[PDB]
């Protein structure tokens, strides 16, 4: 009956449905042509639905990359604007390469950004990395912290094993059953 | 003396496009050379100069027959010219569009004396356009083109 | 550093603004004389110098004492930044 | 209809217990299923009285009653593996209650939980509660330091630990807290920067002397 | 049937409704198409609703980032305006990477900005980070503070473990029941 | 037939169906001409399918190469923007020559890039490689590392075996039976 | 027959059929004019064929050469941009010249690229090679590693006999019998 | 008669028929008019013909020469782009001259190219040659290697007998009999 | 509400720049122990800048006023 979000995108709509169905309220996704999707709920579920929209900060923002703020259409290109676009494609190709391992569902990699060391006579600093991962459950996730460290070690110039910090976890419990209709 | 020749050659093209130099075919390039000699001299400067001169005796001590290494010397003339041209690239293209548009203004009425009409305004546009990028761009490139002590082996070898 | 940037931004600003009035008073009288030559056909290219000399020498006449108190006000400030 | 059909598809994750005060308790097992059953009872598709209980929060509810009507009591944890006969783990070496005094506590804890039938009170030793914590902290080969004092022990893990020694420590603390609870022994995992993970010596004239465990630490150049 | 706020939009109206529903007063969201949303309450609930608008300072302003004050569409860009745009994109990417941990609903990261050291011969200073977090309740949130400092440490050049400050808190009690209509 | 996603292209739709059919739910790939493809599931399958969309981060993004950040259509190209386009074509050719070994089904190769050496007179550092692989099952995957480290060693200037890291694994179990329609 | 792929060209469709026929499922190659080819499999053979599409990453990408990143039609050509085409044409000519030997069906050669050792005063480094090959079965493939080394040793300036690595193998088993339609 | 290939070349179709007729399956060189040639095989021979297409990598690519990416049409030409065009015409004229010897059916000659010595401070290195040859059978092909090294020795400035490597082989068996139609 | 010390002309001369000072105000919900919640705003504000001290930050906070829920009331003439 009552709407709570409208004008959403495609990937923004499936996240709101997947959040509300975990907390036992059933929502409906309606297409509107060029005006995006829209999500409605029932009468008794509206009070809880605004509370989980406010708590989970839905709808999600689009994810940010560092190469978005240094566009290639500019005819000038500073050396601070070329290394930042070079780093921002390596920390996306390493993230897409971590998802093809044995049992990894998602991953996120960060690199330490150094842009102002080459302009003066100072030597460049060492490079640091960091990683997150979500493993399929049933995995012994204490022995897989050394394969990500071995893969991430000599993919760069010279890191040590102290500079790589990977922290990972197992996935949540599966939601498979239907929510249920509010009867009155 | 690599980063000051670029600023002097920058000033000779800015001063050449506005006029004031066709009496031989300056006053503006001596200002950009004096400015880059201070903005280089404040942050660092004489420390990296005597650092280059002190590392020169760590690779080319006398009675060992050091030599200035000919095969990179041949592109030295080209590098300064290329840097000056890219650095001065806005003001020349704007003064070129002011000449196409004032040449187009004479095709509608040829009794204008449009050669000397452009000569009054190109010295004000060559100052107004360089005012928009004098502060944020120009003191960076003097610290970018400065030669440091880490590149002495690529320019000096020993025969012995 | 921030004063070296300010003193260089103001020397180019004062060049731009002190060469402003004599170079726009010699432009309208360079264009309106030729627009008179577009109505009545004249083929004397050396004609608008006769007005351009009176335009520049009369613009430098009224603002003669004004330039001295912009050059002195900027020249006394830059030496105080130099010494102090 | 009945309550055990207004819940989800599987009747395996919940449990409906009849109360003595004419209520209907729903025994969930975690926090995610607690909001699943509380959404059903909150929107109101059930015409009678019901409550949703949990092992973690009704163990905190009758600990607020306990430090008002029975202060200076030494106890560990209440276990709800069979929710009609809970087990009350009491300390043996720190209580003075007799046989007649333990039966009044067994009845006055029965009166707070109307779903339960009888609370079985048993006594555990105070030295096997810290022996299992030290043998488990030594099986993972973790640097630590034990601080014995009267009325509780404490384990402190400092240092610049790596990424494996945080996951092996955090997987063990959360599995020990589920069994015993944090009333007697408490872990103190904290990260600071010194490659000597916890230990610190001073050097003079004969060799090295092991200093006392203190709060100030020497920052590490390495 | 007395309006109190009109001309809002989608993300602001769901914050005013979620605030008023916590304090036992109802609200009605009326769409107007191009002119935006509108919010009305009842007449006995109007004196309390104006007070909670003044207290919570509703409607909420949009969140400010440092990269809005230095847009990439300018014709020239100083190095101060390029390092501020680099750090303000790392500050949003680490914030979106902390929301994928196990239990974190929201997070906020702050990085120390440096301007004066980059131009003179003085060396650059150390880097300081500060984070906030909101955790799912039932969590022992004293042991969750070390995974965040381990993740946040070597995503940068040279920080220490005492230049990072994490402040985190469990979420509030859930609001699931309807407010109730004022009978008179 | 509840719609999950629409507007997907050809290669994005076959990965969604290859993921959903693994968890006992089936989908339908409906063509729409210019508007791409569309994927529908049933009503009892809708709650599980919207869970595996959020968990596996479907639909998949197109894979990123470093040669996309530095296009070859620029007017002038820096030495930093020429070795990044050379090394990005070398690591794409080295993973196409790894799929032609026996047993291998997929591979990913990463090279360490030089950044400061493009603008400085400093000598370059040693180059590091790293590889991943997926082998057809039943293969002696312990002895297959000595062939990839030997093939990857002398395809560059000078590397050593402590700077090459290979992490490979056998493929998952085969899915050959139909899911089954939801009867009620 | 539900369609897997459409719009593929000639060389891609004969790779998808050659992969599906190895695993006992049929396929049909349908022409469409200027819109490329299509491939349809049967309904019991649909769940298996989507899994083998996902596993083998089909349809294949075009094979990348290093001369495609540096096109010849540019107005200015660097010395760095001319040795890359010169190395990437010898690298293809030795690959087309290895197939003319006795027993070789396929081959691949990799030259070690050096571009940064040219502009400096440092001496040029030694050049390394790396080759793969596939032989017909029934051949003593341990004795034929010595004449590929003899052919590759003095095709360049100065290599050693331990700077070349040849990793070769025999071809797979012949698939000669038809897959066979499912009987229902 | 299912179709296999189309859009080929006069020489690209004569290699496909010559490969398929070796393995006891027939083909049809069906002309398509302005499109080109097309090879159609029988229906029982379709599985084998697809497998031998995938194995032998047919249709053949056009053979590459080094002087094809340094064209003589540009207004300016480097000495690097003039020595590679001189050596690429020498290694073709020597290949045309080797085929007129007694017994040779085909040959291939490689010359070591010179790049860095035009601008580096080093003198140019010695020249290295490499040759392959296919001899008519019945030839004592251990004595033919002294007539090719003698001819290739003083066709350049100064090469040694150690810098010339000749790897030659007798031709395969003759194919004269017809394949045979499938008995259906 | 948060205020920062605006020292921006330290780069004009050859002198090292000054320290940075912060000051914050806050309004808390009634019923909270607002004496122990002054070391969290000081810890959160301490390392969001280069180097501050713990006596360069000032937190002045206060509980909220009493709620106004009843209606005002219609006058009679």
């Amino acid at each position: 009956d009552k709407d709570l979000l409208k004008g959403l995108d495609q990937e923004q709509a499936n996240e709101v449905i997947a959040v509300l169905q975990m907390h036992n309220i059933e929502a409906n996704k309606i297409d509107s042509g060029k005006l995006g999707y829209s999500i409605t709920v029932a009468e008794p579920d509206f009070t809880a639905a605004v509370y989980w929209i406010k708590t989970y900060q839905l709808p999600p923002r689009p994810r940010v990359e560092i190469a978005q703020m240094f566009p290639a259409d500019s005819l000038v290109s500073s050396p601070r604007a070329e290394k930042a676009r070079l780093y921002s494609a390596i920390e996306q190709r390493l993230e897409q390469s971590l998802q093809t391992m044995e049992g990894v569902l998602s991953a996120r990699v960060h690199i330490s950004y150094d842009i102002d060391a080459g302009e003066n006579g100072r030597p460049p600093k060492p490079v640091h990395l960091s990683a997150l991962a979500v493993y399929e459950r049933g995995s012994p996730l204490a022995h897989q912290i050394s394969d990500i460290k071995r893969f991430l070690k000599n993919s760069f110039a010279d890191v040590d094993y102290d500079n790589i910090s990977v922290v990972l976890s197992e996935r949540s419990d599966a939601q498979l059953q239907a929510p249920g209709t509010p009867v009155k | 003396s690599w980063p000051f020749w670029v600023m002097h050659a920058l000033g000779c093209i800015i001063d050449n496009q506005r006029g004031a130099t066709l009496s031989s075919s300056s006053e503006m390039a001596n200002f950009l050379n004096m400015f880059a000699a201070v903005v280089y001299l404040q942050n660092g400067g004489l420390v990296t100069m005597v650092d280059v001169l002190n590392k020169s005796y760590q690779l080319c001590d006398p009675m060992n027959e050091c030599t200035p290494s000919l095969p990179p010397l041949l592109t030295f003339i080209n590098q300064v010219a290329q840097n000056a041209l890219v650095l001065a690239s806005p003001v020349v293209l704007v003064l070129l569009l002011s000449e196409v548009f004032l040449g187009l203004l004479s095709r509608f009425a040829p009794q204008m004396n449009a050669f000397a009409i452009s000569l009054t305004v190109k010295s004000g546009i060559a100052v107004l356009i360089m005012l928009l990028y004098f502060s944020p761009v120009l003191p960076d490139n003097v610290l970018r083109l400065s030669f440091q002590a880490t590149g002495l082996s690529s320019w000096f070898y020993e025969r012995g | 550093m921030d004063d070296l940037v300010f003193a260089g931004n103001k020397a180019l600003y004062l060049v731009l603004i002190l060469s402003g009035w004599p170079t726009i008073v010699a432009t309208i009288i360079g264009l309106l004389v030729g627009l008179f030559q577009t109505v009545t056909q004249l083929q004397e290219q050396t004609l608008p110098f006769g007005i351009k000399l009176l335009g520049v020498c009369l613009c430098l006449f009224l603002l003669s004492g004004w330039y001295g108190e912009v050059l002195l006000s900027y020249g006394r400030q830059v030496i105080f930044l130099a010494l102090a | 209809a009945e309550l055990d059909s207004l819940l989800g598809q599987e009747k395996e994750r919940f449990q409906v217990l009849p109360g003595r005060d004419k209520m209907l308790y729903v025994a969930a097992q975690n926090e995610r299923d607690t909001l699943w059953a509380r959404q059903v009872l909150a929107r109101g598709d059930y015409d009678k009285n019901a409550r949703v209980i949990n092992e973690n929060e009704e163990n905190k509810r009758i600990s607020i009653w306990l430090d008002t009507y029975y202060p200076q009591l030494a106890y560990y944890r209440i276990h709800f593996d069979e929710p009609r006969k809970p087990v009350f783990w009491l300390s043996r070496q720190r209580n003075t209650m007799s046989k007649k005094e333990l039966e009044v506590l067994s009845q006055k804890l029965r009166a707070l939980m109307p779903y339960a039938d009888s609370v079985n009170i048993t006594l555990m030793d105070d030295v096997t509660a810290a022996g299992q914590a030290e043998a488990g902290l030594k099986q993972q080969a973790l640097p630590y330091s034990r601080r014995n004092h009267k009325g509780g022990v404490t384990f402190v893990i400092q240092g610049a630990l790596d990424d494996v020694e945080i996951l092996r420590a955090r997987q063990f603390v959360d599995s020990y807290y589920r069994t015993w609870g944090g009333r007697y022994v408490q872990f103190a995992i904290e990260l600071k920067d010194d490659w000597l993970k916890g230990r610190s010596f001073q050097y003079g004239a004969e060799g090295y002397i092991k200093m006392s465990p203190g709060h100030w630490y020497f920052p590490s150049p390495l």
